[PDB]
């Protein structure tokens, strides 16, 4: 038959997204990624980069 | 910003007064009470403020 069974399309849409999952600790920059404060500086790469 | 602390002094603070000012912040798992006080120092006013003169001067 063939891959890819499945489609996705973009969207334009109004609806509100709360997607903001809080962090009270230190966002990575580029993983993002919600390590407690306490990691920052201890010699272990806690985020990613 | 916060409110100010507005409240009037009243005359049961006359002799002196402390503020002190706190709350709880429970960041991450785990509370701290933070905290903070000054001395106030309030005039000596009298509530019922007798004054006594005589009649003739
Ligand atoms: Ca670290």
């Amino acid at each position: 038959c063939n891959f890819s069974d499945k489609e996705v399309e973009d969207c334009v849409t109004n609806r509100p997204c709360r997607s903001q999952v809080r962090c009270e600790g230190f966002v990575c920059a580029q993983t993002g990624r919600c390590v407690n404060r306490r990691l920052l500086c201890n010699g272990d790469n806690d985020c990613g980069d | 910003s916060y409110q100010s602390i507005n409240i009037p002094v009243t005359q049961n603070m006359v002799p002196s007064s402390r503020l002190l000012v706190y709350y709880i912040v429970t960041g991450e798992q785990t509370a701290e009470l933070v905290s903070d006080s000054v001395w106030l120092n309030i005039e000596e006013k009298c509530g019922n403020q007798l004054q006594v003169h005589l009649s003739p001067d």
